[PDB]
RNA sequence: UACCUGGUUGAUCCUGCCAGUAGUCAUAUGCUUGUCUCAAAGAUUAAGCCAUGCAUGUGCAAGUAUGAACCAAUUUGAACUGUGAAACUGCGAAUGGCUCAUUAAAUCAGUUAUAGUUUGUUUGAUGGUACGUGCUACUCGGAUAACCGUAGUAAUUCUAGAGCUAAUACGUGCAACAAACCCCGACUUCUGGGAGGGGCGCAUUUAUUAGAUAAAUCCGAUGAUUCAUGAUAACUCGACGGAUCGCACGGCCUUCGUGCCGGCGACGCAUCAUUCAAAUUUCUGCCCUAUCAACUUUCGAUGGUAGGAUAGGGGCCUACCAUGGUGGUGACGGGUGACGGAGAAUUAGGGUUCGAUUCCGGAGAGGGAGCCUGAGAAACGGCUAC
RNA sequence: CCGGCAUCGCGCUCCUAGCCCGGCAUCGUUACUUUGAAGAAAUUAGAGUGCUCAAAGCAAGCCAUCGCUCUGGAUACAUUAGCAUGGGAUAACAUCAUAGGA
RNA sequence: CCCGUCGCUCCUACCGAUUGAAUGGUCCGGUGAAGUGUUCGGAUCGCGGCGACGGACGUCGCG
RNA sequence: GGUGAACAGCCUCUGGCCAAUGGAACAAUGUAGGCAAGGGAAGUCGGCAAAACGGAUCCGUAACUUCGGGAAAAGGAUUGGCUCUGAGGACUGACAGUCGACUC
């Protein structure tokens, strides 16, 4: 092409989304943002899809422009807001919050929380280094740039975020020990603990996480996303404990659920 | 226009290559601006890709010129142009390239040395106890002139830059220059 | 002296060696000091790369070059270049309705830095770089002969 | 459903083909045709040619409204008020739609790289100095649409001249410290100094310097950088550093003076990061053909050095130098009724054949070529030439 | 089926490092196999779901088929090339006799 | 049972004077539109200095 | 001697000549030598005669062949003057010095 692209058919949308191949030519092109577009979810699916507060494309639109939502402290008016992993969704109109959280299916799911989760919320650090003048600062994976960090916080670090104060509030370091939930691949969602890390000059780095329950799997340090020091989280897991499972267990819960109805 | 694509190129191979494809403007070139060395001065911008800006040095007479050694740099003007490792041709014509040889003023830089009682010589005497000065770089001052090295893109950026020669490099071009 | 053999005169950029005050006790690149540099993942730049007086903007160890990319092992097939082989990889390919291989073959230029020394059918081991000519997108790093 | 039957003989057993027997998201054609659901459709020959119509414009409380209207209508001090058309300004029209002509490691696929680049927008952070002899901001320019009116031409978003009037259009012009360090440097005393007063935002280009170890006070990053980043010396005829616009009022006088304040916002400029992207780029992989065995190299073919150009790497191009590069593992050349893939038909398995077409990548707009604007185009529902 | 080991199992300082101790990295290269990563969706296979059935679709189902409850939107194959992990039977190329060996 | 020349009829391909004919592509050479950049050029247009002259000028300011 | 590949042609020096009956004029027809618009062999038995081509450097060259040729096939481009640049040498004590006529 000679420029940019500016629709998306709806066939080529990211999986996670659930859009019905039928329910129309085109889906909604995720804008510009602080999220990377293959890993967000937008404000249209959440309201109208999840939610059912709307059911066009224009009534999402109108309840924009009441102004009754705001993401992660701010009031976004964008139709297509790339909304991410660990943002927070409230509606202070119905009085709810949301964190956003993956499925052990690998699925974004709006995580209703109190106002008290809703203060803060997690970000790893792209990189630290300086800047104008010399001044530190520091890279997230949500775009966001913080100047003056605590010395302590180095790459693939995870930092506590107050929105109302803006600043790092705590950080954990990024090590063997820790909980964490994995952002990308098919053990999306999957929860564990850092057992081993294994280099390779000139390469990506391997984690080895496993499930509180026995099993162990593998992903790259990119979509590794520590949310707690030690075995225990800072945030709430979603309806699912972070496990994941064959799929005769999930059979077998049914059934299970099937005898008792 | 002018093209850096490889298209008319043929492959390593020897072969010949088909044209799939027409001349895009991401790929364009421009012709070059031959620098000058006169006093009529002349630089002229270039819109580019981004909407950016670069600078065409059509004539130029001054420049910025270093002296590591001492690590003085003063303005002076272009004298004119004695040697070009490209192309005897540029000397002839006194054009403005990266890597050619000029000879400049020495004024500004004769005048920091002459430079650098009571407060002011006790430091002077301070200073002149390191003092080497190469008879080399010391008899161009005799002669009112100092080899230096264009080291800018004058088609590039609209600027003459440079250093005087001084060691090895000095020598060298001196034993091509004779 | 012997590198210096052009129409130009040849040095390494920011490498000052007419310095007023200098001192081989600093890292390379300062006080006159030549430039030399690890390339990483694992190569040893060789000693006649380090202590050596050759000017060559493209070698590993002290040209502007950065290792990148992918790593591959081949033959040296002809050293009849200035600073520039050919090294021939072989490999198997798979005929999938015969159940059977076939030995195939790729050439691919490489730039080979002075340090180094090939001859016909020597072990090289290149590595990626920018493109560095037509053909050229490798840098020798290791030779077993 | 991993299957066969008729035909050579006077008869026989073979070889071997012909013929039958099933399907096709595979086209046309013929005969026939009641209902429900579903949906391909000028690709094949002519990327041949087109009458007509439509397919790209756009306005907010938040750039500019006495230019002429509409509705309030004025107590005739101020309003063009509230809504506005036209018009100047800003942004978009580089996406989508269509097709498959050229194109055979080419496009393309999986997989790499950018430390070799640009990137309007989003999101986050960031922003002093303009001159004042940095001893705290230094003043406000005409002229152009809509409109009025004179006209030419057969001519059409062809076109000229005069009269007005706006700016977030255009052009100017006020600028925030200790100056933090650095160089001069009257004199002072002798200096290891105190020094009176003259020279320093951010960008840009060049140069010098810092950015630290190894066991008997060294302190950011990478697998790897003269890296990030700092200091210094200058250099530029500097793109820049707000003369912009909304509602809401509501604390209190200093002259009680739209009075000192001070809020939330709309737009805008600049650096870094991010995002939406591209541009190149590594490895491997493609049909038939040898009645296609050599091809490339003067005039770029393969490499070297210095430049030039580019957004940037590179023979991309230039000057000089060397003689290389590919080939029975099929180079080079020819054919393709050849865009590539995801896929499709058939399928015991192994296969054979198809893939113009709705998703992804590419390419083109009658054939070539060259451009302007713009962040982005070698754009064709833009221009210029043939 | 397998760890974990002693026989007459070339080292470890440097990371994992047990209450003197397993389970250490470079001083030959590969194919082959094992497991994983990361792999566009649509299509293929395949789970759930009474569109009245079916081709389909990605829904829907219970509640008092009453101010809502409960949700789902699985999973697999993916030849070759590339990345990582263990095995080291088989089969390649290279190479101890100037001892320039440990 | 069966072979081949020859006579007759039809079908397909071959050689063939004709510097045969047509069409499309390519190499080189000659001419070369238009654009892009460069060099002079300077119609006229902006403080409309000054002379401090009487809307008029030239010395003009540079852009 | 100069030009040039050249004992070609053309001009010059040494040496030798101006010996070919003179004067006037400038008709036809001759003889010897030129040039001619547009056309281009229609002239003629017939392109007879004339014209066109022509040196050198670079490129490119078919049929046919006894494989040696054809071939200078055919078909193209260049060529003055001036001012420079590079290469190619000798001797003498990877250098230094001096010298050097010629070609591209
Ligand atoms: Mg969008
Ligand atoms: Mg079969
Ligand atoms: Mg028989
Ligand atoms: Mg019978
Ligand atoms: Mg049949
Ligand atoms: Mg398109
Ligand atoms: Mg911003
Ligand atoms: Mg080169
Ligand atoms: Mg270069
Ligand atoms: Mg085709
Ligand atoms: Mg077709
Ligand atoms: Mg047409
Ligand atoms: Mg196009
Ligand atoms: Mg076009
Ligand atoms: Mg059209
Ligand atoms: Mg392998
Ligand atoms: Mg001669
Ligand atoms: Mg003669
Ligand atoms: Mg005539
Ligand atoms: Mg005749
Ligand atoms: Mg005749
Ligand atoms: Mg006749
Ligand atoms: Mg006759
Ligand atoms: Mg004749
Ligand atoms: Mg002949």
């Amino acid at each position: 092409a000679r420029g940019l692209k500016k629709h998306l058919k709806r066939l080529n949308a990211p999986s996670h989304w659930m859009l019905d191949k039928l329910g129309g030519a085109f889906a909604p092109k995720p804008s510009s943002g602080p999220h990377k577009a293959r890993e967000c979810l937008p404000l249209i699916l959440i309201l109208r899809n999840r939610l059912k507060y709307a059911l066009t494309y224009r009534e999402v639109q109108s309840i924009l422009m009441q102004r009754h939502i705001m993401v992660d402290g701010k009031v976004r008016t964008d139709k297509t807001y790339p909304a991410g992993f660990m943002d927070i969704i409230s509606i202070p109109k119905t009085g709810e919050n949301y964190r956003l959280l993956y499925d052990t299916k690998g699925r974004f799911r709006l995580h209703s929380v109190r106002d008290e989760d809703a203060k803060f919320k997690l970000c790893k650090v792209r990189s630290v280094q300086f800047g104008q003048k010399g001044i530190p600062y520091l890279n997230t994976y949500d775009g966001r740039t913080i100047r003056y960090p605590d010395p302590l916080i180095k790459a693939n670090d995870t930092i506590k975020l107050d929105l109302e104060t803006n600043k790092i509030v705590d950080f954990i370091k990024f090590d063997v020990g820790n909980v964490v939930m994995v952002t990308g691949g098919r053990n999306t969602g999957r929860v564990g603990v850092i057992k081993n890390r294994e280099k390779h000059k000139g390469t990506f780095e391997t984690i080895h996480v496993e499930d509180a329950q026995g099993h162990q799997f593998a992903t790259r340090l990119g979509n590794v996303f520590t949310i707690g020091k030690g075995t225990k989280p800072w945030v709430s897991l979603p309806k699912g404990k972070g496990i994941k499972l064959t799929i005769i267990e999930e059979q077998r819960k049914r059934d299970a659920a099937a005898q008792a109805a | 226009g002018i093209s850096r694509d490889s298209m008319h190129k043929r492959r390593a191979t020897g072969g010949k290559q088909k044209a799939w494809r027409k001349k895009r403007k991401y790929e364009l070139g421009r012709q070059p601006a031959n620098t000058k060395l006169s006093s009529n001065k002349t630089v002229r911008r270039v819109r580019v890709r981004g909407g950016n800006v670069k600078w065409r040095a059509l004539r130029l007479d001054t420049g910025n010129f270093s002296w590591g050694s001492e690590a003085v740099t003063r303005k002076t003007r272009l004298l004119d142009v004695v040697y070009n490792s490209s192309n005897n041709e540029l000397v002839r014509t006194q054009t403005l390239v990266k890597n050619a040889i000029v000879q400049v003023d020495a004024a500004p830089f004769k005048q920091w040395y002459l430079t650098h009682s009571n407060n002011v010589q006790r430091k002077l005497e301070k200073r002149q106890q390191g003092r080497t000065l190469d008879s080399h770089i010391e008899e161009q001052f005799s002669g009112g002139r100092l080899l230096a090295c264009i080291s800018s893109r004058p088609g590039q950026c609209g600027r003459a830059d440079g250093y005087i020669l001084e060691g090895k490099e000095l020598e060298f071009y001196m034993r091509k220059l004779q | 002296m012997a590198e210096q053999t052009e129409k130009s005169f040849l040095k390494q950029p920011k490498v000052f060696l007419s310095t007023k005050k200098a001192d081989k006790a600093k890292r390379p690149g300062k006080a006159g000091n030549r430039f030399w540099k690890s390339v990483g993942l694992g190569f040893k730049t060789p000693r006649e790369a380090i202590d050596g007086t050759y000017i060559d903007k493209k070698c590993p160890f002290t040209g502007t070059v950065a290792i990148r990319g992918r790593i591959i092992a081949g033959t040296c097939h002809s050293a009849k270049m200035n600073r520039t082989i050919i090294v021939r990889r072989n490999y198997l390919h798979f005929v999938k309705k015969y159940q059977r291989y076939e030995k195939r073959h790729s050439n691919i230029p490489a730039h080979i830095s002075p340090c180094f020394r090939v001859k016909e059918g020597d072990h090289v081991i290149i590595g990626q770089c920018r493109p560095l000519s037509k053909t050229v997108r490798f840098n020798v790093l290791k030779v077993v002969p």
